[PDB]
């Protein structure tokens, strides 16, 4: 009864449509026939008005970082963001900020995950032939350091919100890689924890971070990339 | 259709068609063996629905108390309701500590005990001293985000190989000559470029079909992709009327709650207040089987106990743990259930209903993971063809899923896809020559889907089919309705050519992406609303109100001597093999006998099916 | 991986593909304003310096000449004492937000509640220090 | 090498030497105080100055122009800054006289 009707501007771009240039597309939602985040907005926009919106989405609780995008300014997960009900504003639903659009929301991320790719994001041992036969042992104090460490779901709001990942995202890897290679370096049962960090003595793998800390606001999940880095730094300064 | 669609041909060793826990196990496998794999994923393999797994795997090593895969085995088995096949139960349960050890030697940060080594807990269904004894502790946990951590850790370690991973690529369709596989083609979702990714052995590890039912704790993304596959492609699935509805998944959003936090002292309660787990469960009480919880659950509401506003839902306490146990091991489904129910897992109990969880059923497959045929009553092996994980049938969960025992099964059932790739073929077989116009009849289902001028939504039809599965095929059935639902199903396939799509583009068209994972649902839907009308027993989480028995060979509760050994064609131990005439979407049901042997009779003796009572 | 970071770029560049706004639309976030106004300041800082430096090596004269030559040209009680504060605004804020950046380099004080106490006070610092210069 | 780590470390150093190099030139002013606080404020600045230009000009060819025109202002404002100490009143003095209206 008596419909609340919230004003959703979302980035379009059509790859197909020849000449087409992106705009922003209003569509009122009705607030009591959807639910309560702004991915069911996005979702009943498309299935109940414009077949045609395009964005990613997979899990609806926050757990993976597919619905990633940039809501009133700010890059948050859109299946955990609650739709403002103040009915005199319009959500301004943008892709990631300074990447290369595929259609309307979906940022191509292919580079984000090349440079996970160039980390080595796994367990690398000195003598490989004990794997699988033995339960590694870790204390529970040097369990603990890979703690607010290990969550990340590689959402990339943290890197598409740092202004040095923007400049240079060719050559510097960004707060959620480099939070990686962290989590990796600071692992009990690694033992290349001296050439994890050798790979970042180049002027722009790490040392394009200048503390803005754009990163650990951004992340949904709570978690601190920048603290992360400067754990690095230090790390390579006292090795 | 035709050259409107230029087809890019890729010839691996190996595709994997799927990049869950068991798609990327089994690709990380052919990997590391040397095959050359190509895994497959219409998501970021880190995207897929495992990372939604909080809750360990279950292992028998003997961390906490002194413990025997043996006792694991059996409680499988007793768990499944005997339609499980003890063979494929016997390898996994005497794999799952060599295979939870390899996971943690790979990095995956398993919560640490005293003494440095994998913490463990208690989830519903397990025992001791077969049986006899009591709740074990066998779930080696990474801190309730079990499922994200095996995903990160098998997708990270399998960029240490040279799987060359397709991501976002949709697949259509097997490439079947000769009855074998010779791998997929698939869709690219960014350019919408037909590719046909041939190779010498397929593994099918797409994952379940839970989207099918209106609510579920399911991804948008579980849409019976493989299972679809292997139906067009005219092999069977097998006892996909079982469909577990795990019973503590949020009243509004059917988001997940952890078994592990009752593991850890949780309790459901009503609108009494009171743990009605002991009236159904004497010794199991809140940790049973999750078939026996949710139809308890159901059967408190039914009677009017339901503790909800509008007494449609039952209470969950945690508060009673102390706050330091509530968020070292379940900081998770803390935030979970503060952000979507806003309750306080400290404070407040948190509100939970029965959604659809787990499919027990699947394309059938020996413990091997080769999927089989069923020609004149014989179990024959398709050559070329694997399945793990949900997308699979080995039957090692049967008519029902002990809790821990899915993440096990894709570790333990991709490694078991790659160690019978790597032991049947060797790395560079030439790929046979594929015909030149195989996968056709994909391409122009595609076309005629993306230029499908009609009158019904792909969205109505979904929630069509949705709500008469929420209706018809629910926790509780009977034949008066399971009739209606079978009708109402057959009405809606035959509907599937009025279908009226609105996006025409080739570049992330996901209208066409959601038209063709609706022609897989419906196809799922069929046959599992028609292998529930058919099965005149109660079993397992298939339960029925005009057949309350579980019919055996013999009436196991009474003494086994004198009895009759009732005929095959009788009994209903017996898995349902479904096949579906895409056609004319009709559905022809055989059956096929439940494997009971062992893989080593003298190591563990077959149990013999009894009472399952908890 | 090289060849997956060569091809992204290889194929983004050359195509029609938009790049997403992000200034415009990103909110400014405060230490994202202070950090660009310390590279602000910096630039400013090191600016001034080079300068009077050039001018130490070409301008002909001394300093106490150009110093008187602006004192003859009186301006008043009021235009020093904001002249000065305009003068060393940018090198009071500057100092203190570096001493925030080596703070934070020894890792410390790199918690969301702690970035906004942090900028309050350099704020504050900053303008505290600033009048306090400018009025000796 | 640690050609990076080593950059990044010796940048620090310098910003504190700064730091504590510029109140006690105000506690007890010194020609050799005047001559080393001109070295740091042109290390200081030349440093900053090349991140800003690290950060903004990209290509490897005109980034070392840059690079090389920035070696050239600094090689330059520090002969200035000795000049002026060596021949004027120095840093300290002149400041003072400044701030002396
Ligand atoms: C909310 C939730 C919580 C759970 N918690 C637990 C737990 O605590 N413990 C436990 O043991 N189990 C748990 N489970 C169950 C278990 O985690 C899942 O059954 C398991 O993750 C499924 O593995 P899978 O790889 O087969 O499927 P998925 O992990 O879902 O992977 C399927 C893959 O197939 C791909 N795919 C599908 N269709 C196509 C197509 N057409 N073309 C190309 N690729 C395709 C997808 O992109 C994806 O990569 C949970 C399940 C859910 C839903
Ligand atoms: C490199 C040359 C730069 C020239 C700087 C002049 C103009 C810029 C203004 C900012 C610097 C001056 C403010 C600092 C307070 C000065 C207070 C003062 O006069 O006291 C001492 C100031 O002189 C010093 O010794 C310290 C001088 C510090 C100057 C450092 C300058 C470095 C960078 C300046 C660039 C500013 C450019 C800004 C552009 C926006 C003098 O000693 P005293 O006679 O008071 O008593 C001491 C013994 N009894
Ligand atoms: C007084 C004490 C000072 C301290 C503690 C200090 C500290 C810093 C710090 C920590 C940085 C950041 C370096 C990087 O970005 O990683 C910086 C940048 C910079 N500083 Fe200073 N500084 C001081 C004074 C000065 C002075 C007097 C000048 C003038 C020449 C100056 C010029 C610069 C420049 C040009 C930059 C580069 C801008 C940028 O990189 O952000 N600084 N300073
Ligand atoms: C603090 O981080 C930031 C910068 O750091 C120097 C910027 O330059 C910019 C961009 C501004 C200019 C003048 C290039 C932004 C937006 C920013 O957040
Ligand atoms: S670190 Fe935080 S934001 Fe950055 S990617 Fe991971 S979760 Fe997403
Ligand atoms: S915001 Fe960017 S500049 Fe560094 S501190 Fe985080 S990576
Ligand atoms: S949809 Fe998976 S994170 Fe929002």
């Amino acid at each position: 009864t008596a419909p609340r009707i919230k004003k959703f501007a979302i980035y379009r771009w059509d790859p197909d449509k020849a000449g087409d240039k992106p705009h922003m597309q209003t569509y009122e939602v009705d607030l009591n026939k959807c639910g309560p985040m702004v991915l069911d907005a996005l979702i009943k926009i498309k299935n109940e008005v414009d077949s045609t919106l395009t964005f990613r989405r997979s899990c609806r609780e926050g757990i993976c970082g597919s619905c990633a995008m940039n809501i009133n300014g700010g890059n948050t997960l859109a299946c955990t963001r609650r739709i403002d009900t103040n009915l005199n504003k319009v959500s301004k639903i943008y892709p990631l900020p300074h990447m290369y659009v595929i259609k309307d929301l979906v940022p191509d991320l292919s580079n984000f995950y090349a440079q996970y790719k160039s980390i080595e994001p796994y367990l690398k041992k000195k003598d490989e032939s004990q794997e699988g036969k033995q339960q590694y042992l870790q204390s529970i104090e040097e369990r603990e350091k890979l703690d607010g460490l290990y969550e990340c779901i590689l959402c990339a709001c943290c890197s598409t919100s740092c202004p040095s990942y923007w400049w240079n995202g060719d050559k510097y890897l960004g707060p959620a890689v480099l939070m990686q290679a962290y989590r990796w370096m600071i692992d009990s049962r690694d033992d290349f924890t001296e050439e994890r960090l050798a790979k970042l003595q180049d002027p722009f793998s790490l040392y394009r971070c200048h503390t803005i800390m754009n990163c650990t606001r951004t992340c949904p999940k709570g978690l601190n990339p920048g603290k992360a880095i400067a754990e690095i730094k230090k790390m390579m300064a006292t090795y | 259709i035709s050259a409107q669609y230029p087809v890019v041909d890729h010839e691996f060793d190996a595709v994997v068609v799927g990049a869950g826990g068991a798609g990327l196990r089994a690709a990380f496998g052919l990997s590391e063996a040397g095959f050359n794999t190509a895994c497959v994923t219409k998501l970021f393999p880190t995207r897929s629905h495992t990372v939604a797994a909080q809750g360990g795997i279950n292992a028998a090593l003997g961390n906490m108390e002194e413990d025997n895969w043996r006792w694991h085995f059996y409680d499988t088995v007793k768990g499944s309701d005997w339609l499980g096949d003890q063979d494929a139960i016997h390898y996994m349960t005497e794999q799952a500590p060599a295979a939870v050890v390899e996971l943690e030697n790979y990095g995956m940060p398993f919560s640490r005990t005293e003494d440095g080594k994998i913490y463990q807990r208690a989830f519903g269904g397990q025992s001791l001293k077969f049986g006899k004894g009591g709740q074990a502790h066998r779930c080696c946990c990474v801190a309730d985000r079990t499922g994200h951590s095996l995903l990160h850790t098998l997708y990270g370690r399998s960029l240490r190989y040279d799987t060359s991973y397709f991501v976002e690529y949709f697949a259509l369709d097997l490439l079947m000559e000769n009855g074998e596989c010779r791998g997929v083609i698939a869709l690219c979702i960014e350019d919408g470029s037909i590719h046909r990714i041939r190779a010498k052995n397929t593994v099918v590890a797409t994952g379940g079909y839970g989207r099918t039912y209106f609510s579920c704790t399911s991804a948008h993304t579980s849409t019976g992709d493989g299972t679809a596959m292997i139906t067009r492609a005219g092999l069977p699935c097998q006892d996909l009327e079982f469909v577990q509805f795990h019973p503590t998944g949020i009243y509004g959003a059917g988001c997940l709650i952890t078994e592990g936090c009752r593991g850890e002292g949780g309790i459901l309660i009503n609108s009494q207040g009171e743990r009605f787990m002991e009236r159904y469960a004497p010794v199991a009480k809140d940790l049973a089987s999750r078939d026996v919880v949710s139809r308890s659950m159901t059967l408190e509401i039914r009677e009017g106990r339901g503790c909800g506003p509008e007494k449609d839902h039952v209470y969950l306490q945690l508060h009673h743990l102390p706050p330091e146990q509530l968020a070292t091991r379940l900081p998770g489904i803390s935030e979970t259930a503060m952000i979507f129910a806003g309750v306080d897992v400290t404070k407040e109990p948190i509100p939970v209903l029965p959604t659809v969880h787990y499919n027990m059923g699947g394309i059938p497959t020996n413990y091997k993971g080769q999927v089989l045929r069923h020609v004149n009553g014989q179990d024959q092996i398709v050559p070329g063809l694997y399945a793990c994980g949900e997308a699979a049938c080995a039957s090692v969960h049967g008519a029902n899923r002990l809790g821990a025992n899915s993440l096990l099964d894709l570790v333990v059932f991709g490694r078991a896809c790659a160690l019978s790739i790597e032991e049947s073929c060797r790395p560079g077989d030439k790929v046979p020559p594929i015909k030149p116009n195989a996968g056709e009849e994909s391409v122009m289902n595609l076309d005629k889907l993306r230029f499908a001028d009609g009158s019904i939504r792909t969205s109505e039809l979904r929630l069509s089919m949705q709500k008469s599965m929420q209706n018809h095929a629910a926790v509780f059935r009977v034949g008066s309705v399971l009739q209606e639902g079978c009708g109402k199903i057959s009405k809606l396939y035959g509907d599937l050519k009025h279908l009226k799509t609105f996006d025409r583009g080739m570049v992330w068209n996901t209208d066409l992406v959601e038209t063709l994972e609706l022609q897989n649902l419906m196809l799922c839907a069929l046959q599992t609303i028609y292998g529930a009308e058919a099965r005149k027993e109660s079993r397992g989480a298939h339960a029925r109100e005009d057949y309350k028995v579980r019919i055996d060979e013999y009436d196991y509760s009474k003494p086994i001597q004198g009895q009759q050994k009732k005929p095959f064609e009788e009994h209903w131990r017996k898995h349902t093999l479904s096949y579906v005439d895409v056609g004319t979407g009709k559905v022809t049901l055989e059956y096929r006998p439940v494997i009971d042997k062992t893989l080593n009779e003298a190591d563990c003796a077959t149990v013999p099916p009894a009472i399952r009572s908890y | 991986a090289k060849e997956e970071m060569e091809r992204f770029w290889n194929k983004n560049i050359g195509s029609n593909r938009p790049l997403s706004p992000h200034i415009t639309i990103y909110s400014w976030s405060l230490p994202m304003a202070m950090s660009i106004c310390h590279r602000g300041t910096g630039i400013a800082l090191s600016a001034g310096v080079s300068l009077f430096g050039m001018s130490a090596l070409l301008l002909p004269g001394n300093f106490e000449s150009y110093l008187e030559l602006v004192k003859s040209l009186c301006l008043g009680p009021a235009l020093i004492h904001t002249a000065k504060f305009a003068l060393v605004f940018p090198l009071m804020y500057h100092t203190w937000n570096g001493i925030r950046h080596l703070m934070w380099d020894l890792g410390k004080g790199l918690k969301i509640p702690q970035l906004y106490q942090s900028g309050v006070v350099v704020l504050v610092l900053t303008v505290l220090s600033s009048m306090g210069l400018a009025a000796m | 090498s640690k050609a990076a780590s080593l950059h990044w470390t010796s940048e620090r150093v310098v910003s504190v030497l700064l730091l504590g190099l510029l109140p006690a030139a105000y506690l007890n002013p010194c020609s050799a105080m005047d001559y080393s606080l001109a070295a740091a404020l042109t290390l200081h600045g030349h440093w900053g100055l090349g991140q800003v230009v690290t950060d903004y000009v990209h290509g490897d060819a005109l980034q070392k122009a840059a690079k090389a025109g920035l070696l050239a202002l600094s090689a330059l404002t520090f002969a200035g800054l000795c000049y002026f100490n060596y021949h004027d009143v120095g840093i300290c003095k002149a400041v003072a006289m400044l701030w002396k209206l």
